[PDB]
């Protein structure tokens, strides 16, 4: 009735939907996790920097898990700049570089964007606009002494302040006077490194602290460093949404006697339409075909006669959807008579529907007529005797209804 | 020197199955019956992609150097076999002037009786190689046949290539050209014969 | 199947609903066409155990009960003729039906001649038959019978030459094989315009919901809707021009189904060449074939004419047929056969004298 | 203003398509219908299953709306009886057969 | 025969290739038409001199 937007139905069968098999489940499947980025050679290494000479790591060509730095709780502060962290598993970029070094407690808080003070105007500037993560340790049980660690040095003194990732490692004398210093300290000269001296009993500001630094880069090259590929079970015989490498679909997957070349991940039909897949972890090929798809038609006698309906769903197994089986589809409210009549409602197939008696829908085979053996021999005639004069009707259309459109009107008005 | 191509050169251009059907694309592929210059190890130009073959039953040809300059200044590609295994970097090489093997690096990898047959393209930020082996009954020309280069290696390295050279006796240079070719390929998904569309009015009808 | 999509494409209102409405109209005329075509018998005729068609062999044509139980040459006929929310919806009738029912036309035609098409089959002996369509042509039935093995061997060597050429050659099959590859050509377009572009980002509709942001991709994706549903409505008005053809195909099969096989046409040409005694409807994939069966006139002789002749200042002219000389004699013989009979005053009737006609000679008119 | 031009331009452009398409038809019925007006109503068809079933005697027009109407009168042979039958007849050694 | 147009047109896919073979069909219609009308005839007849 919603179909037709009437309130009134004549005999006959209409398609009012569209029936499609709903994925059950998602699949993803990538390649098996490896080559992971190097950062256990970065955060869990014995020695560590001074923070005037911090160690930059390049990172390329490689899968970043940055979950195991945010869920692990093995850090004093860890925070990421412009960036969520979570996001960080999904993100990809040409370079990625780590910095790191060994700084108190207190100064710490310069390890910002467009900082200043000493670390900031001396040792290790970051931009003002700086995108990226930093994670900060205190380390007062490795990098303190008793009787104050000399391993560890910032530079107090230079000429002028550092731009951002100057990595000036000079121990020239800044000078500021008339008296020339000719390599050692005097009046208005002075030796640029001082060391921090940490000692275990150190308030937690004067403590050692161990840093890294994560800046992160996407340009016209591509992405070296990438998010680490998550992937499910692998699952068969059954609709499903499915992810192969990135080459997303839906529909049933199945084990296939196709013969892919080594190199070969896909597999095409005639008209460019996926019907392969390799599985990138197992390297079986797997057939891909639709869910199971087809028109709804809905056969009904008139509204005048009754409101009892059969549904055909259109090329559809009726495993997928009285019931019964057709070649047109699954029919579904129609008994099935083994008794042929004319063709009162098509169905397709030699099937045809009617409403009968105690009444309901019937399908049957359609009948093609009464059979006859005529009579013939090489002998014998039949003749005539009487007649009927037969008047017979004949309808033919000669015209439509002549139309004329103001476009103008139409289109605009 | 020059030489006939015949119908060489052609490779797999994507990872895709396809069976007994004739498949139409367009890409970077050595024209039929070309010619291709023949050598016996200058500077060369790459242009948009080359393909490169030689004879060989003794191993003289051990690698490829590409970039603009292809010394010091900026970084090249260096392509060697290390006897037993395949080495590639990408560094901004100090080498020699006129490098040859005797009788920073922001990538690294590690991997007459026959023609050795191989394609290079440097097409978006990705450097691709494929190859192909087949024994032959000629030893100083291309042997007329038919048989597709497969992909090795595809490498994301981002650097400028306009030049190239050979690290080393018979080898021969063509180079890549846009053209439509039409690919047969057949039921074990292996392209068997190929059209240039381009080469004569049968080949485009 | 995105969801992003469908809520885009109900801003074009109507277009799917229309689309899907045109493709119907022509799918349930393809029904008819059959319909019309092969339902035009009343019953299922059926030929009897024995075959005594006066020397006429059927056996190629007629059903053969060990195979569908289509016959010889409709096993010839059906050898020679070779998803992306697509489908393809079976016929009304299979193709067993339609073998049903040339099979009752060509036992109607075989055992009862033309009365089978006017009211209930009336039998008749196949020679008293073949005699009827000789006077259809204007040939008199004595010479059916005078050479009726001949006849019958001319008939049974052309059947066999059938055989022949479809079992060797596909060449006149062309006609159906194009109506089978255009539609498959045009279906094969619809879905290689799945990887068009039309100026999007990417002709990959999960790709473009991947690689922008909602009011982005939105712009993006109607650029793919609009190509498609331009993809789209280019097939349908493709597919209704070209079934406007196959129904004017299927109305003419309809009328030499009635005028030729269930009837003998005087058409010139409508029926094959030469003149129709009789045709033979054969199903094939997507069609009929007709096999008409017409006398050709063989071997002519030249003879001196005239228009009446004078016997006692009257002036005869022939009843039928036409006056002949061999020379010396004249004869009076029927028009498309050569069978020369002396000149009677039952041969011929009188009109007016000598005078008028133009061309008129001398000669004994003999009354019986 | 644009979208609306040509969405209602392509709206009728549809329209008019199917229009000159579903005329054609009607012009191939008016055709058949044309000469069936000669050969049915001004003449007697010898044309089997063109004037009706049977053998056509005449046909009346009756007009109908956006068409027409034909009463085809026929004759159909109505109650047959079986008969032994020969093509021809021997008499004086010589073969006769029916005028 | 603007190259920048003919490489935006490439991305509307068939639709170029089968307007031509629309009007190719056409085309060898309209021969197929004339022969259907006045080849029928078998051989040259030609009229006596008188
Ligand atoms: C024309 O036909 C007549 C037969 O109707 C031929 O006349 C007969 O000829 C044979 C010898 O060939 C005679 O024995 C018969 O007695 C003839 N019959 C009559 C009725 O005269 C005649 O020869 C034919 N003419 C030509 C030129 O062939
Ligand atoms: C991936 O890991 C599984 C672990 O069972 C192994 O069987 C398989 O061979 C691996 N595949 C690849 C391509 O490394
Ligand atoms: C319907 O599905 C079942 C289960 O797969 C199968 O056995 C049966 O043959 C199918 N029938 C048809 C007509 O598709
Ligand atoms: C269908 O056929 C079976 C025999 O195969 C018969 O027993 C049954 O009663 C029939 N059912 C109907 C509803 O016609
Ligand atoms: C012929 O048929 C009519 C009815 O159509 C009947 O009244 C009449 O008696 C019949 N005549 C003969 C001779 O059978
Ligand atoms: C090879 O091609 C180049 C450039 O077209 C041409 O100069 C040269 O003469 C050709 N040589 C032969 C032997 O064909
Ligand atoms: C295809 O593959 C099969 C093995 O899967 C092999 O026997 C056959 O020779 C191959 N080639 C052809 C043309 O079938
Ligand atoms: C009829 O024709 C077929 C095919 O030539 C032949 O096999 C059969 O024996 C013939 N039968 C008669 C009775 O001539
Ligand atoms: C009729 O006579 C003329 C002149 O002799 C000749 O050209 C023609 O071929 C003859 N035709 C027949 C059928 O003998
Ligand atoms: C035919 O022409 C001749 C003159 O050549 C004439 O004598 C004769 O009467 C004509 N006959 C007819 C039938 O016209
Ligand atoms: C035919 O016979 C009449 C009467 O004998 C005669 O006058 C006439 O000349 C004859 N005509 C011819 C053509 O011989
Ligand atoms: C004619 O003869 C046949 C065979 O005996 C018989 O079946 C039929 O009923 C008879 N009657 C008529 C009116 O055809």
């Amino acid at each position: 009735k919603c179909t037709l937007k009437s309130f009134t139905v004549e005999k006959g069968i209409y398609q009012t939907s569209n029936f499609r098999v709903q994925p059950t489940e998602s699949i993803v499947r990538f390649p098996n996790i490896t080559n992971l980025c190097p950062f256990g050679e970065v955060f869990n290494a014995t020695r560590f920097a001074s923070v005037y000479a911090w160690n930059r790591k390049r990172i390329s060509n490689c899968v970043a898990d940055y979950s195991v730095l945010y869920n692990s709780a093995s850090f004093s502060t860890f925070k990421c700049y412009g960036v969520s962290p979570t996001k960080l598993n999904d993100l990809c970029f040409t370079n990625v570089y780590a910095d790191s070094f060994v700084i108190r407690g207190d100064e710490v808080r310069q390890i910002a964007p467009g900082q200043t003070g000493k670390i900031a105007d001396y040792n290790y500037k970051l931009p003002d606009d700086f995108t990226g993560c930093v994670i900060a340790w205190n380390s007062n049980n490795l990098d303190s002494k008793v009787g104050g660690n000399y391993n560890y040095l910032f530079r107090l003194f230079r000429k002028s302040n550092l731009k951002p990732f100057e990595r000036d490692i000079s121990t020239e004398i800044y000078q500021a006077g008339s008296t020339p210093c000719n390599g050692v300290e005097g009046f208005n000269c002075y030796f640029p490194l001082q060391s921090y001296g940490f000692q275990p009993t150190n308030g937690v500001g004067y403590q050692p602290y161990r840093v890294v630094v994560l800046s992160f880069e996407l340009l016209h090259a591509p992405a070296t460093v990438c998010g680490p590929k998550k992937s499910t079970n692998l699952v068969k015989n059954k609709c499903v949404n499915f992810n192969f490498n990135g080459l997303t679909g839906t529909g049933v997957l199945t084990e296939s006697n196709k013969k892919f070349l080594p190199f070969q991940q896909f597999g095409r039909d005639i008209a460019d339409t996926t019907d392969a897949v390799r599985d990138p972890q197992t390297l079986e090929i797997l057939d891909i075909t639709p869910c199971s798809f087809g028109g709804v038609s809905v056969i009904t006698p008139g509204t005048n006669t009754s409101n009892q309906v059969a549904v055909l769903y259109q090329g559809v197994n009726c495993t997928e959807v009285n019931v019964f089986q057709t070649r047109a589809g699954c029919l579904i409210g129609a008994e099935h008579v083994n008794n042929s009549y004319e063709c009162d409602i098509p169905i397709g197939a030699g099937i045809c529907a009617s409403y009968q008696t105690s009444q309901s829908v019937i399908a049957y085979t359609m009948s093609l007529g009464a059979e006859n053996s005529v009579a013939y021999s090489n002998n014998s005639i039949a003749i005539p005797t009487n007649f009927t004069i037969s008047v017979t009707t004949e309808i033919l259309p000669v015209s439509m209804t002549k139309t004329s459109v103001d476009c103008t009107m139409y289109i605009c008005g | 020197a020059y030489t006939n191509s015949f119908t060489r050169g052609v490779y797999y251009p994507d990872k895709v199955f396809r069976s007994s059907v004739l498949h139409s694309t367009q890409d970077l592929f050595l024209p039929f019956f070309s010619n291709v210059t023949w050598f016996h190890n200058p500077v060369l130009p790459f242009n948009d992609g080359v393909y490169f073959a030689s004879t060989e039953k003794s191993n003289i040809i051990r690698g490829w150097i590409f970039g603009t300059t292809l010394d010091s200044k900026t970084q090249s590609l260096l392509i060697v076999n290390n006897a037993t295994n395949v080495v590639i970097k990408v560094c901004e090489f100090q080498f020699c002037n006129d490098p040859f093997l005797g009788v920073n690096c922001t990538f690294e990898y590690v991997s007459f009786k026959n023609l050795r047959e191989f394609v290079f393209k440097n097409i978006d930020g990705y450097f691709k190689i494929y190859s192909k082996h087949t024994p032959i009954n000629l030893v100083r020309d291309l042997p007329q046949g038919f048989s597709a280069l497969e992909p090795l290696v595809d490498l994301p390295i981002g650097i400028n290539i306009t030049r190239f050279q050979t690290l080393l006796a018979a080898y021969y240079v063509g180079y890549l050209q846009p053209r439509t070719f039409l690919l047969k390929y057949n039921e074990n998904g292996t392209i068997t014969d190929a059209v240039d569309c381009a080469l004569d009015p049968l080949s485009e009808t | 199947d995105s969801t992003e999509c469908s809520n885009l494409l109900l801003q074009y209102g109507s277009f799917c609903t229309q689309l899907n409405r045109a493709l119907t109209g022509i799918a349930v005329e393809q029904d008819k066409n059959t319909q019309e075509v092969f339902a035009q018998v009343k019953q299922i005729y059926k030929t009897p155990p024995i075959k005594d068609f006066g020397g006429f062999n059927f056996s190629q044509i007629l059903p053969d009960p060990s195979k569908s139980k289509r016959s010889f040459i409709e096993d010839l006929l059906f050898n020679k003729v070779t998803f992306n929310g697509l489908t393809v919806l079976p016929p009304l009738l299979t193709d067993e039906m339609i073998a049903q029912y040339t099979s009752a036309l060509l036992a109607g035609t075989i055992t009862s001649g033309w009365t089978f098409g006017a009211g209930a089959a009336l039998q008749i002996p196949f020679a008293m038959q073949m005699a009827y369509r000789f006077n259809g042509i204007g040939v008199t039935q004595n010479v059916l019978y005078e050479n009726q093995k001949l006849i019958a061997n001319q008939f049974n060597s052309a059947i066999g030459k059938i055989q022949d050429s479809l079992s060797s050659t596909a060449s006149a099959l062309g006609k159906l094989q194009d109506v089978v590859n255009q539609n498959a050509q045009a279906l094969n377009t619809l879905v290689k315009q799945l990887s068009s572009n039309f100026g999007a980002i990417s002709s990959v509709l999960n790709d473009i919901l991947s690689r922008l942001d909602k009011v982005e991709a939105e712009v993006q994706i109607d650029r793919l809707i609009t190509g498609r549903l331009q993809s789209l409505q280019t097939y349908v008005t493709q597919q209704l021009i070209r079934a406007a053809e196959i129904r004017a195909s299927a109305n003419l099969a309809a009328t030499k189904m009635s005028e030729c096989v269930l009837g003998q046409s005087k058409r010139v040409d409508f029926c094959g060449k030469g003149y129709h005694l009789m045709s033979f409807p054969q199903s094939a994939p997507h069609g009929v074939v007709f096999l008409h069966v017409t006398y050709v006139p063989a071997q002519e002789k030249n003879f001196t004419t005239a228009p009446a002749i004078c016997h006692d200042g009257k002036a005869h002219f022939p009843r039928e047929g036409v006056f002949v000389s061999n020379g010396t004699h004249w004869f009076v013989t029927q028009r498309n056969f050569y069978e020369p009979q002396i000149i009677t005053t039952d041969n011929t009737f009188v009109s007016g004298n000598c005078d008028v006609v133009i061309g008129i000679v001398n000669n004994t008119v003999y009354d019986p």
